[PDB]
């Protein structure tokens, strides 16, 4: 009876199906632009239609006159509420609304209320502006140069920034990280040495809702409450509350159902603000709701990282070193999603999977005429980048001593028995098993033959196909916490939950993350059960209210297993603790006297004499024991020890098209391993949905401008998005390694298929073209581009 | 001008006036409040507006509602009959074929009509009868599980 | 500057304008009935036209071809879901809808659900029911009769209810409290007796507001969410949750704005039941709110005690024992709001303010055909009873030894140094003043010189009037609790708060009670204003809510004060504490080297060396200091050791027309001393208002029944209730006496004034009838009724 | 039904209404005006009270068709460009109210009562006031909000 107990409980391990998915399937979500409010009006923003230029007028009259329009509004209304300019989460200022010159193509420069979104549309069009052009800036190298135009007058005559000092008008920042001295001494004498350089492409996470609020400022009752599309809707409140000069107490801030965030809505966007101070000034509900170019073109982008990896070696694979250099490009103003003392990110993890005794990162952001961003696309805050560095070089290294990829990663690896491992650049990684992992993956899709097979192909100048095998096996850096050393504008970056047991033994958890679709709903609502005797489907959990979920960082990175997911299960031990407590009472008997089954306390040696969840939560509320106050719940934030560090073994299979450059994957293996898994059904998913974006990345996205700064293809006819029909069939592996410092032993797993089979495709589609020299292809890897390559290297047809 | 017109929407008839230019999706969300359907995209590719006119799959976007003045409009706040899920319901449920959701309003609305048009397919024939809806979560593969799912449901 | 940032505060002691008026004075307070849903129908109740009888049959053809109509239920329709009884909090069962007939006019026999009120008023109209009437039961002595008629058909055979062993068919039970023995032999032994009876009529609370709700099932989340005028929204929930086979978790109840309780909304009406089991069939929201008519029949009433009181004493006036019995009318089921082990509620505490050595008194329990209740205007649990008794039998006794009304009271008052004082009952007062407080009434109204004039108008036998002269000495016992003695339908009668402060300095703070206009939103924020140094303003209180509030038993019997005012003032004070372990980190000091100063914790000695509560705040946010978790906030669940007992002196002068027998208040001056006071502003409202309350009961208030068991006087044209003309201009003192056990020494008071005016009034209608050997008159003491005794008397014109 | 238009608020409504309807329930349920409530079926309390051309009147003993041409105020109108009126800063300065639930139909009637008499004696608030019950204020508070709403009228 008590296995079927514990099964009935379908808490952790278990894959029970989503509690989400019945609002969901008969179109009963709540989503930001199906919210409706009494007097609700309309906002739409008139955006620039130049990359860099000064604003000489702005009309107004035919909007305003127009009927059903209310305000159009400019950066000059906003000047008196200080908000023409707002700080980002990088430390920097961005433009609300365009004041004295405009930045980026489609930069905000005034907004328009009107009575629902045609008259506003129509509104946008009635509103004409002049502006007086100036040179644009696009390449990052070409923005640091002497007479490159300022871009950034605002900051004009500050020697240093945020993140250090600034050598040039354009430049950000520079950061590094590991033993620089050290490193540049291995390079100096290595006998084997390699470098390359590579393009991370600036991609869109452009989740299928685009962003919006609904902003409703209540003169009345003299508080703001706003529907939003955001990824931290605490920190957005604590961020609006000193903005606006309202109490906080009196600022609610609500995440509803968000149709995917992927990293794009943790930031706030100047539309967000503007919808604020329009609800505050007409007294009502403003609604704002984005449409699909203009999330594209003007919220958090990613990657745009140019890199150039270098390693230091021995003759047979060892690694003595690794030394990067990074320019990225942040755009107009830097928003990019970061703790505040890493600029970077985390892309110091990029030491990889391997054991490298000497390392030395460095990175430099500059301006161009380009909307911000940077992190968003389940990155983890720049180890996507970290990842596609470290396995590119590791490639060419293989390649230049003729060795096998994976028998050179295989020669690398950190030992299982190395763990907890410090890098070069000072991580713990938690723990790992690599070489198990790896045996697994290539045993079970015979490596060796595929090595076989394609050496054949090699050897008939004439097969109409090209061949390509990539392998990639990463470590990701997941749970962003550590107080002392992450914070998201100065707030410490840890995570809670608070957890209620009913009289009658149902239970209410709400936690400080907000679920986009990952399925927190179901999955948390699993760790509470096994921790407590109650099954899951009595346990609602909730969360993005701030005005009733307990203060927290949101989701994104990863986080929320790592971080949420235990606070989630130390708050249910609380609870557990005083259950005993109560238990031995009703009981009478000793706490250590008690045993936990499943559901139960039971007696030592007497089955017979138990208390269910049930009988003591009851008892809480009927006659609390001496010394106890009535009730039973708990609350905890935690603040974690270290990071998590989940990893994978990912290998992919391609057959390139030499007449057309037409690249198909053939096959792909994915083995994850992260740790102590809740829900494997949900896990499944989340590995599918990566991989997917991965195939997308590397595949077809890309952002491209042209010479006088537009963005082109900023929308579905350009931007790249796989159908069913491009999409392969994914297959799935994994291995348990557990988080030695986690209370359920749980690491992250949602940025891993993202940030690791994006340079698997890059790793097949090289791979392809290796036994002809080449080293590495620039992402995206479409049917032109490689057909490029195919005609260079005299492969085409 | 606003032009009176009455639309069947999940067999109930919907008395309206609106202006011409008012796009089938906005009509079924901002008058019908049958916020199911939704928008992911301007230029007609992602599906996420897909519900049913007169017996055929079509993107809501890319209609007029001046246009469906006595059609049969099927949207998937009508999918379940009596509280019971429709077979593609429930074969998205059981297969997981969703997690934020927003596609999902379309791709069981899309779903509803495929199984119709081929009622055993393979397969490739999925996968190629879906193609007009766009997903950013599912990666797809559990979507075709659930469409199996819901084909084997019908013929039972 | 120390006192300006006190008063800054607005805390504790401070007369500041309430948070809750801005919404009420807009006409934007939120009441059940201002509340529209999508697809929200309307509920109409069929109700019963006779006082007794069996359901012959119900006719639902008519009124279901009637357009509009959706559904007509019957009893029949509640059977399978068991719901045509429900459980009441007096351990009984009451019919939801009637079955096989009916027991009190007006009751529940069907229900219609509608498109809206007046379709559904129109629907009940067609709904035909066939009667045969019964023998009804009136008065309670006949209801005893052997030959009595069997109200109860569905207790038969049974010998024992809830409240111990039942000697008649019609009986409910009979309780007792006190030594019987001791009493018995003391008036045996007495030297001066007397015995007088009197009735306390039935009233009734009649809230401006009715009882209502909108109830919705949600049958795609499978839960229920239903908002409801209700004084214990959390206990509601667990009810609705096991009559339903709804998890708790999943069912949903909020208080909103409530026009006024007065223990009228207590309990859970058969409207909410049938409301709620329509939107569980129809699948959408149901909508019910009943007419005053409907209020005033159906509701819970107050009083109904037929009393018999006896005083034992010495020639000089001092009390020796106190023996009282008593029988009391609860309806056809007994519904009586009261904590489980006492169906008489506190009536044991009319010991009153004197220290009277042996005592006894009894219950008597009946059934008769009317609607149920008992306890819910004002009474704290049938307080209003026990002193209205007492208070009556002093000015016998008083009389008959030709003593001053004030002297007896004076010389029998429990000293200010016998606190804490246990009485003959049990209670433990806690602390009190009685003597200070009577001589400081009789001197600002010049008792003396009141008595003079008195007698200077006796002495004319032609004067057109009598001036009368009452006075009344209570002590209260208020802040139902101890969870060992106290409990609702099995859970402990304690109550809790929740605060959170958040990142900058506010907060918000949630408790398990409900005020209906009382102004918890204020005075809470005082108490927690004061405890840490946050302004008032900016502490946003909310209650009523059972998803986001932490578990209370509600508000009645003045208790908010007593129990959630100390579990406010212990959250406050663990929080509190965490701040002082964070100052002391902060400014690099030990925490016993620390000194709270309004808003701040200083170092002793070293006046510039501070931190402030928000300075707090924000590091609990930032960094938390080693051993501690991030944030700021605590929940508190208080369980009271003992009941709280505030006091009052009241005193009146009437002058009665002897030509019409109108009776005019020229005067009333109330006294009350509940300890320390949060706001006095707030407090003279409460004082006010029962004052009002208690001069409606006494002079004009009354439920008649005719002899066929029809309610006469059941709507505004006749059921008294004062106009600004009609109320007199109250004035008001007090005195303040902490409790001692209590965190800030606060006790109740909204009810105070209630139960002592009521006996106040009587004693001034009897004492101008005094010299002529009147001892008592029975309220209401309308202008009729005071004609009637005038002419008895030979007092008339 | 017939086709009413009434100038609520200032605003014009025209409106399909039944006879039958209630002057109260259309400004609820029609308008969503909820600051009015229904306290009784007998026209005593008067929490419905709306001011209808010029006059104090009871709304639940009035037909919405009677309304046709006419100029009705309800408590949602009393502030100007949230501004408070006299009476709305009366009752809130001299804590005129507790549920709320008569405060709308108080504030109404006190705001048209001193338009009849700007300087009245308490007797005269009093009398005035006599169509509007209170179950929580014990009216002194209220008769103390007009006379503060009264001192500035004539400010
Ligand atoms: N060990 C693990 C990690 C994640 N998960 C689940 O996968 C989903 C994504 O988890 P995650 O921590 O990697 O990402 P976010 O939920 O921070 O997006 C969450 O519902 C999960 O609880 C799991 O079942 N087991
Ligand atoms: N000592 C006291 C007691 C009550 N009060 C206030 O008077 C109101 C009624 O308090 P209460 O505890 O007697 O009654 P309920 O609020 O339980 O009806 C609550 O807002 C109060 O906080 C006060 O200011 N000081
Ligand atoms: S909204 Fe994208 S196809 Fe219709
Ligand atoms: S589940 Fe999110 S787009 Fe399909
Ligand atoms: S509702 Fe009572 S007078 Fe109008
Ligand atoms: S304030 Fe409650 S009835 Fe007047």
């Amino acid at each position: 009876d008590a296995e079927a107990r514990e099964l009935a409980l379908a808490g952790m391990g278990a894959s029970r199906l989503r509690k989400e998915d019945a609002r969901f399937i008969q179109g009963k979500g709540n989503y930001v632009d199906d919210i409706k409010m009494p007097g609700m009006l309309h906002m739409d923003i008139v955006r620039a239609p130049i990359a860099h230029g000064r604003i000489k007028k702005i009309h107004k009259d035919a909007a305003l006159a127009m009927p059903g329009v209310h305000a159009v509004l400019t950066a000059e209304d906003l000047k008196p509420l200080k908000l023409h300019w707002m700080p980002t989460l990088a430390g920097d200022v961005a433009a609300v609304l365009a004041d004295e010159k405009v930045h980026f193509q489609m930069q905000e420069v005034a907004i328009v209320i009107a009575d629902d979104r045609y008259i506003a549309a129509d509104a946008v069009e009635a509103v004409k502006v002049e502006y007086d052009e100036l040179p644009v800036v696009i390449d990052p190298i070409d923005a640091l140069k002497p007479d490159a135009p300022v871009l950034r007058e605002d900051l004009a005559g500050k020697t240093s920034g945020a993140h250090g000092p600034r050598e040039h008008h354009n430049h950000i920042f520079t950061w590094g990280a590991g033993d620089k001295a050290a490193t540049d001494a291995v390079f100096a004498n290595a006998p084997v040495t390699v470098s390359q350089h590579m393009y991370y492409p600036r991609v869109h996470p452009c989740p299928l809702e685009t962003c919006g609020c609904v902003a409703s400022f209540d003169p009345i009752k003299g508080d703001l409450t706003t529907y939003i599309t955001s990824q931290a809707p605490h920190v957005v409140r604590t961020v609006v509350s000193m903005l606006s000069g309202i109490p906080e107490s009196k600022v609610r801030i609500v995440s509803p159902d968000i149709g995917g965030g992927f990293g794009n809505k943790v930031g706030i966007y100047p539309g967000y603000v503007c919808a604020i101070v329009a609800s505050i000034v007409l007294g009502r509900p403003v609604k704002w709701v984005e449409d699909r170019v203009e999330n594209i073109s003007t919220t958090a982008f990613a990657r745009d990282y140019h890199m150039d990896g270098e390693l230091a070696a021995t003759p047979d694979g060892k690694i003595l070193g690794l030394r990067v250099n990074v320019v990225a490009d942040h755009g107009a103003f830097d928003a990019c999603a970061d703790p505040t003392k890493f600029p970077a990110g985390l892309f110091h993890i990029c030491s990889g999977s391997y054991d490298i005794p000497r390392a030395h990162c460095s990175v430099k952001g500059v301006y161009t005429n380009k909307a911000p961003g940077g992190v968003a696309y389940r990155c983890s805050f720049r180890v996507t980048e970290a990842v596609y560095l470290i396995e590119r070089m590791v490639d060419v290294l293989a390649q230049k001593l003729n060795m096998d990829k994976a028998e050179i990663r295989a020669k690398n690896f950190i030992r299982k028995e190395q763990f907890p491992y410090t890098t070069q650049f000072g991580f713990e990684y938690d723990s790992g098993d690599y070489h198990t992992a790896l045996k697994k993956v290539l045993d079970a899709v015979d490596y060796p033959a595929l090595r076989a097979e394609q050496a054949a192909r090699r050897a008939d100048p004439n097969s109409p196909t090209l061949m390509g095998i990539g392998l990639v096996t990463f470590t990701e850096v997941v749970g962003a916490g550590p107080s002392k050393m992450c914070d998201i504008l100065g707030v410490g970056m840890f995570d809670s939950c608070e957890i209620r047991i009913h009289p009658t033994g149902s239970a209410i958890a709400r936690m400080g993350t907000i679920t986009q679709g990952q399925g927190h709903q179901t999955t948390y609502a699993q760790i509470i059960a096994t921790e407590l005797g109650i099954p899951s489907e009595v346990i609602q959990v909730e969360e993005g209210d701030t005005s009733t979920a307990p203060y927290g960082l949101g989701t994104y990175g990863s986080r929320s297993t790592p971080v949420a997911g235990a606070a989630i299960a130390l708050a249910a031990r609380k609870i557990h603790a005083k259950a005993r407590k109560i238990a031995a009472h009703m009981l009478e008997v000793n706490e250590n006297d008690l045993d936990w089954e499943v559901d139960r306390f039971k007696v030592k040696g007497d089955d017979s004499k138990f208390k269910t969840m049930a009988d003591i939560a009851w008892q809480a509320y009927h006659q609390p024991p001496a010394g106890l106050e009535p009730g039973l719940e708990a609350v905890h934030y935690y603040d974690p020890p270290n990071f998590t560090y989940p990893f994978g073994i990912y290998l992919c299979v391609v057959d390139i098209d030499r007449a057309t450059g037409e690249t198909k994957v053939r096959r792909f293996y994915a083995l994850d391993d992260c740790g102590t898994r809740i829900n494997p059904m949900i896990i499944e998913g989340q590995i599918h949905g990566g991989l997917t974006e991965g195939y997308a990345v590397a595949m077809g996205q890309q952002m491209p401008f042209d010479a006088q700064g537009n963005l082109l293809g900023n929308t579905l006819m350009d931007y790249f998005l796989p159908t069913a029909v491009e999409t392969p069939h994914w297959e799935t592996d994994h291995t348990v390694t557990p988080s030695p410092h986690h209370p359920i032993g749980a690491k992250g797993v949602a940025e891993s298929p993202h940030v690791g089979s994006i340079p698997t495709f890059t790793a097949a589609v090289v791979d392809a073209f290796a036994h002809v020299g080449v080293t590495h292809l620039d992402m995206p890897h479409t049917s032109y581009r490689v057909w490029k390559s195919l005609k260079e290297h005299n492969l085409a047809l | 001008a606003k032009k009176i017109i009455t639309v069947n929407v999940n067999g109930k008839a919907q008395e309206k006036a609106v202006e011409p230019r008012t796009l089938l999706i906005h009509f079924l969300r901002e008058e019908l409040n049958l916020t199911g359907a939704h928008i992911g995209c301007e230029t007609s590719h992602c599906g996420a507006c897909t519900v049913d006119i007169d017996g055929r799959s079509v993107k809501s976007c890319t209609h007029l509602a001046v246009q469906c003045d006595g059609s049969e409009v099927l949207t998937v706040e009508g999918l379940a009959n009596k509280g019971v899920l429709h077979a593609v319901q429930e074969g998205f449920y059981k297969e997981h074929g969703l997690q934020c959701g927003f596609c999902t309003p379309g791709m069981l609305m899309r779903a509803y009509r495929f199984l119709q048009e081929n009622p055993n397919p393979t397969e490739a024939e999925i996968r190629m009868g879906m193609t007009g809806n766009l997903c950013r979560c599912t990666g797809y593969q559990n979507i075709v599980k659930a469409v199996q799912y819901a084909a084997r449901k019908l013929q039972e």
